């Protein structure tokens, strides 16, 4: 009756084999005092922003489109360079999608009244999940990846404030101090 | 696969270190077992994955050991031009400018991703043993009693190999010479 | 003033709050319209909340 | 200046969102002979 | 050309609707727009229903914390 | 592979891939990262095909570009051509026609994942070299997509040799050297 | 008999009943809108772009009395006076409505269920045999097909060389 990942705390009660992320690390227990498909939702939302936006971190770095504005290396002083207009109409691009896939329902008291699991969209172009197994293992991994690209772009957003690199040079360079 | 030597080489009843009993991921049928595994790598790491590295590593690092004697011994024509006299990590340093190990690293990650596409399908159970890429075009393996021996010497010489090649990288560390120069000293 | 800029945003910075707090508030008004039955009618106007 | 301007437009349109998406809520419906 | 209409004064680029990278970029377009009807299909007829397609990793999968 | 075992003959150590069985030509059992397990094998032949069959033309292009040039256009390298025909509004017209081509390719394609057309099979044989005779057109079929495979590769290289070389194909034959001035380069 | 698209089936309502079916509807007009309008709408082009391309041929060379000419057919629709052409466009909505039998819409044209292009036009009385009608009927059909796109290529090479389509051949030059 012993949390895995921390072995001294007891289990969350809440924290389950049925989750796909479960090693049994709540110790807050914020799992007792939440809806967990919202929480799991908003793990995996942030998670899918994150492995995004590390690859931007690094592809914006290496590649960028030839537009005027568009050419800025160092992504965290580079979101003001590229317009607000464009980063706008993005931002207003990502809102059409957050309301098309949850499909209006985006409030924790509505959002899975429709019976929709947390974390899912209704997306899966390739990489099909029918296989239980398949589906078992690839949440494992996508919550895995999720939970890693998040101290990510946090460690290449906050490195590349404190030195004025992208993430490549920063770590080549490596001024340090 | 039996298992040559079974009883003086890798095989129960040999278990390497006395006292301690080998992890029960360490059973008598793996290859070079010969029980020793203290720190218990393997109970955690699936041991396909863990032969799979040991096997990469030591056909990696024989290579690199015959070419750090090799290129003391001679070397191509050429390219004590472009490069400069220049021994084991200086002449990385210089070829990777030169642009011959991006050609190395692209083509061997060309290659790796088949060898990650292998390790995968073997994890799924495809059947493949650790390390076998199909490669035997002289048809030396055919005899499956010599295929046995030479999977141990393999697996030995891949070892003995690793531990040489961090010497002489080493050695070239401390006294900047290579391994023919550094024995005769 | 007298510049003409759209919506008086002479700084990028004024847009955040422009757009932001209608989007919180339309966030909070689409968990209301989801939970509305949202089928066609025939009336002056909806009776059904 | 730029402060109280920020402040005021958040202000501003804190309230008229307010409104808006408040009058778009079925408004007509809020009526004592509903059913 | 001389009497192309649209076109500009002293650049001499064509310009609007009639450039050649508004051409490039709205067969972009189209394909961006094909792919997911295409695509999508693709998969469905196909799709990883195989029962062999299954994901795969190093750690033993008796302690994963395993979905 | 030395080991006992089924595997794919292409590659000795990789398993037969599951949905190539066997009848598409050129089927030699080649797909490590299993595409065709996330994909129809019908719709990524279309698109082999087409692939092939446009990479045909841009290599048989580049040699007879460098090789020949029309009287009334320029005398330029078949990459920096591209440049002085998208301005002459050249590439406005192949795209034009191209595009007007690929809507009614578009729908053939629909047309192939409903089952109706095999991919890449128009009904273009005005020749009639292999419509009548079934086995000529399935050796054409190999050789066709050997072809395109081949061509793909070899586009591939005549584009990215011009650009480190800054030569032809045929001016590169006729007077090779190395990149980067390595006959007298250091490091 | 003979498919146009021969690697896409036919499509299911554009069955051999009208002149000039070779079984071509690629992208699919036929199953979204009633045949019989698209069918009008074809004739009625052909026709008009038959009058506009014989126009073409005869402003070139010829110019009314009152009339002044201009360099090419194209600018001639400029120098004319405005009001004409007016005159001329409610004179083609009368003739349209009053051809129709008033009836101008997808929805009532064909209430009466007259066959497309039928506006009860035939002094002369040619196509009375019930034969010389079905050949004649391919023959409009066809020669519409062909003039849509004459008259197009006609009109676009007038304006982009500002030269009638005859001058234009016997003066060839690339733009
Ligand atoms: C453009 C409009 C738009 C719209 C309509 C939505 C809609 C939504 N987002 Mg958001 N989102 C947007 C843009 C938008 N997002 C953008 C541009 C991003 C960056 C990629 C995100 C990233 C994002 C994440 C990662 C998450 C959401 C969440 C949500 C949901 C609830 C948000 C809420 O109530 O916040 C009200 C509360 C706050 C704004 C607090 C913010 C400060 C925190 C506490 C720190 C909802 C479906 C959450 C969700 O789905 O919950 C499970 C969630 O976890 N969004
Ligand atoms: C993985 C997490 C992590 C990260 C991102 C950092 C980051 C940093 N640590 Mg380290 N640090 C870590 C774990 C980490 N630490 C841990 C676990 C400990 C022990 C609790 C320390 C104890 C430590 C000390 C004592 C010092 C640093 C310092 C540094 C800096 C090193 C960069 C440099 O100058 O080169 C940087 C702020 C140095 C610093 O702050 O330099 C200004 C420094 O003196 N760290
Ligand atoms: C990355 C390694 C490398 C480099 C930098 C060079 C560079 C050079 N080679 Mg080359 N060469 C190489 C590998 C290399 N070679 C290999 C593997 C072979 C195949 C055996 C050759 C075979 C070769 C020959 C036969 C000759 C050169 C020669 C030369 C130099 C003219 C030129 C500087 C020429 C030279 O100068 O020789 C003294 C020459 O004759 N090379
Ligand atoms: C640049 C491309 C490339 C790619 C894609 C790979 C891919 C791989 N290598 Mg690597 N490898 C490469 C080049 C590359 N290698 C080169 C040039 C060498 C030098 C000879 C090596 C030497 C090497 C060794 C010695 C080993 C690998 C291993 C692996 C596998 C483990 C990956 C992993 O878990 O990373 C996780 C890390 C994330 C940051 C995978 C098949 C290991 C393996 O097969 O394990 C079973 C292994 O033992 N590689
Ligand atoms: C991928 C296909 C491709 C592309 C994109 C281009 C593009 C270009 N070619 Mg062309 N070209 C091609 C294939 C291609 N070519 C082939 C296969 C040949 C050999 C016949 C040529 C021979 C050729 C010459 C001799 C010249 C060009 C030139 C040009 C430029 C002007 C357009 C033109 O006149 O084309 C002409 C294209 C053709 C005559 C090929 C027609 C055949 C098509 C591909 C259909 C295939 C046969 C059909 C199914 C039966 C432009 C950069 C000109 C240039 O470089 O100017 C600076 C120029 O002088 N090309
Ligand atoms: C009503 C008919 C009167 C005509 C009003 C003109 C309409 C133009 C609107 C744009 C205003 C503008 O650009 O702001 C521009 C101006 C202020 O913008 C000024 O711009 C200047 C340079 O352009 C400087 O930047 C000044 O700092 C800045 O104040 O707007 C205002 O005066 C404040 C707006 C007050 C709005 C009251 C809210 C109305 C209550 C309900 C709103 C209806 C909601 C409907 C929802 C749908
Ligand atoms: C995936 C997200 C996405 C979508 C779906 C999307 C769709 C459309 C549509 C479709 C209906 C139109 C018509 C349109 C038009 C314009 N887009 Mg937009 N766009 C997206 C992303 C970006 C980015 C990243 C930028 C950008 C921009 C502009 C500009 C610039 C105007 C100017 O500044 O003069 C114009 C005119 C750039 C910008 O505004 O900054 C320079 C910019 O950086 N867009 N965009
Ligand atoms: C086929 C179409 C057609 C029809 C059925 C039609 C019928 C009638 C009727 C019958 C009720 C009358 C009474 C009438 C009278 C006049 N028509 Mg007219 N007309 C047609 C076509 C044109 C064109 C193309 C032009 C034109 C003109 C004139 C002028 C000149 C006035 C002037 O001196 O300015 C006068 C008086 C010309 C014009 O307005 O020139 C400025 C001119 O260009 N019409 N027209
Ligand atoms: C979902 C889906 C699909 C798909 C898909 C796609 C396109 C998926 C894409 C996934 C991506 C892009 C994932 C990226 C993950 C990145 C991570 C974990 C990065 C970690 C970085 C770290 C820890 C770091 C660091 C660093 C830091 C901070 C400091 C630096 O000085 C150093 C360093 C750089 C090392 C398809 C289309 C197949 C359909 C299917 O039906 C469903
Ligand atoms: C190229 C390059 C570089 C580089 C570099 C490289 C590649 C450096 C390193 C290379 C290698 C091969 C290191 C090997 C180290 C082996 C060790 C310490 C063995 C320990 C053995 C033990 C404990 C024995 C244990 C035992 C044994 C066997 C027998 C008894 C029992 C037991 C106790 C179990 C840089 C970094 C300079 C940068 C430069 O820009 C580019
Ligand atoms: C500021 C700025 C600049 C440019 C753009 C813009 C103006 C919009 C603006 C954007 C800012 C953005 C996007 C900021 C985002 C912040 C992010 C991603 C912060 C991330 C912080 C992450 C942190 C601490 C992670 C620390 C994690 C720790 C110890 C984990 C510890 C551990 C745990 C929990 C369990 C296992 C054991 C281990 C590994 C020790
Ligand atoms: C300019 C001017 C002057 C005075 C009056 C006014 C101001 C109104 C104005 C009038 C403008 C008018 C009347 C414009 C009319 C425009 C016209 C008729 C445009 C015609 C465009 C035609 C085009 C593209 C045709 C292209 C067709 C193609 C490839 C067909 C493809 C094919 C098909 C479908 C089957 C067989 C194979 C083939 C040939 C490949």
């Amino acid at each position: 009756d012993r949390s895995y990942a921390m072995p001294f705390l007891s289990r969350p009660p809440a924290l389950d084999g049925s989750m796909a992320g479960d090693v049994g690390f709540d110790p807050l227990g914020f799992s007792n005092y939440f809806d967990l498909k919202w929480l799991r939702e908003a793990e995996l939302k942030h998670g899918r922003v994150c492995m995004l936006g590390c690859l931007g971190f690094l592809v914006q770095e290496q590649a960028n489109l030839p537009l005027p504005g568009f050419d800025n290396k160092l992504a965290t002083e580079a979101f003001f360079s590229v317009p607000a207009g464009g980063l706008w109409q993005i931002f207003f691009s990502l809102g059409a999608i957050e309301i098309i896939t949850n499909k209006g329902k985006l409030t924790p008291g509505s959002m899975f009244t429709g019976g929709r699991a947390p974390g899912d969209l209704d997306f899966d172009p390739l990489n099909l999940s029918v296989d239980e197994t398949a589906l078992r293992r690839f949440e494992l991994a996508e919550l895995k990846h999720a939970r890693l690209a998040m101290i990510g772009l946090g460690g290449m957003l906050h490195q590349m404030l404190l030195t004025k690199q992208a993430p490549i040079e920063q770590l080549t360079n490596f001024k340090s101090l | 696969l039996p298992l040559y030597g079974e009883g003086k080489l890798q095989g129960p009843g040999t278990q390497a270190i006395p006292g301690s009993e080998p992890p029960p991921a360490l059973d008598g049928t793996w290859v070079g077992d010969v029980g020793f595994d203290p720190l218990g790598f393997s109970r955690v790491i699936d041991m396909r994955w863990l032969r799979e590295a040991e096997l990469k590593h030591g056909r990696v690092c024989m290579l690199a050991a015959t070419g750090m004697i090799v290129q003391d011994i001679a070397l191509f024509p050429g390219v004590t031009k472009t490069f400069g006299p220049a021994k084991i990590t200086a002449l990385h340093d210089v070829a990777v400018k030169q642009g011959s190990m991006q050609q190395l690293l692209v083509w061997l990650g060309f290659l790796e991703i088949f060898g990650f596409v292998a390790i995968v399908q073997m994890l799924q159970g495809s059947g493949r043993q650790p390390g076998d890429f199909g490669f035997d075009p002289l048809n030396c393996g055919a005899n499956t009693d010599t295929l046995a021996r030479r999977q141990l010497v393999e697996l030995k010489n891949g070892r003995l190999a690793m531990i040489a090649t961090g010497g002489m990288i080493h050695h070239f560390f401390l006294t900047g010479k290579g391994p023919i120069e550094f024995i005769t000293t | 003033e007298g510049t003409g800029e759209a919506l008086g945003i002479d700084d990028t910075r004024l847009i955040v709050p422009v757009i932001l707090i209608p989007v919180i508030t339309f966030i909070l008004y689409a968990g209301f319209a989801s939970e509305q039955d949202n089928e066609d009618f025939f009336d002056t106007y909806d009776q059904r909340r | 200046m730029f402060t109280l301007k920020i402040v005021v437009y958040t202000t501003v349109t804190f309230f008229v969102s307010l409104f808006t998406f408040g009058f778009l809520s079925n408004d007509a419906s809020r009526n004592p002979n509903r059913k | 050309v001389p009497n192309v209409p649209f076109v500009d004064e002293i650049t001499g680029e064509p310009q609007g609707l009639t450039a050649p990278i508004v051409h490039f970029g709205s067969v972009i377009s189209l394909w961006l727009l094909f792919a997911l009807p295409v695509w999508s299909a693709a998969y469905k007829a196909a799709g990883a229903d195989t029962a062999e397609w299954v994901g795969v990793s190093q750690v033993t999968e008796d302690a994963p914390g395993i979905g | 592979a030395v080991f006992p075992g089924q595997f794919s003959d292409s590659v000795p150590f990789l398993k037969q891939p599951t949905n190539l069985d066997g009848s598409y030509v050129g089927d030699v059992g080649f797909d490590p990262l299993g595409f065709s397990d996330v994909f129809d094998i019908r719709v990524l032949r279309e698109a082999e095909l087409k692939h092939g069959r446009i990479a045909m033309l841009a290599t048989l292009g580049m040699v007879v570009q460098d090789a020949y040039t029309f009287p009334f256009f320029d005398k330029v390298l078949p990459i920096p051509a591209h440049d002085v025909i998208v301005k002459s509004g050249g590439m406005s017209q192949i795209l034009l026609w191209t595009s007007f081509a690929e809507i009614f390719g578009g729908i053939a394609l629909f047309q192939t994942i409903q089952g109706k057309r095999a991919p890449g099979d128009y009904s273009f044989d005005p020749l009639n070299l292999s419509a009548n005779d079934l086995e000529k057109r399935e050796r054409y079929a190999l050789a066709e997509i050997k072809h395109s495979r081949l061509a793909m590769l070899a586009f591939s290289g005549m584009v990215h040799q011009y650009f480190i070389t800054n030569q032809g194909v045929i001016e590169q034959i006729n007077n090779f050297r190395p990149i980067n001035g390595f006959p007298d380069a250091t490091f | 008999d003979d498919l146009a698209v021969p690697f896409l089936e036919r499509p299911p309502m554009l069955d051999g009943s009208y002149a000039g079916d070779i079984g071509f509807d690629p992208v699919g007009f036929s199953n979204y809108f009633d045949l019989r309008w698209l069918r009008e709408a074809e004739l009625k082009h052909g026709r008009v772009c038959m009058l506009g391309v014989v126009g073409f041929l005869v402003q070139e060379f010829v110019t009314l009395p009152m009339f002044s000419n201009g360099v090419t057919p194209v600018d001639d629709f400029f120098v004319v006076p405005a009001t004409g052409l007016w005159q001329i466009f409610f004179t083609i909505g009368f003739v349209e409505a009053f051809s129709n039998g008033f009836k101008l819409t997808p929805s009532d044209m064909f209430a009466d269920d007259r066959a497309p292009g039928d506006l009860g036009f035939d002094p002369l009385g040619c196509g009375k045999d019930p034969a010389a009608l079905a050949r004649r009927q391919l023959v409009e059909v066809k020669n519409g097909r062909l003039a849509m796109i004459a008259f197009g290529g006609m009109l676009h090479q007038q304006l982009l060389t500002k030269q009638g389509v005859i001058e234009q051949l016997t003066n060839f030059k690339a733009i």
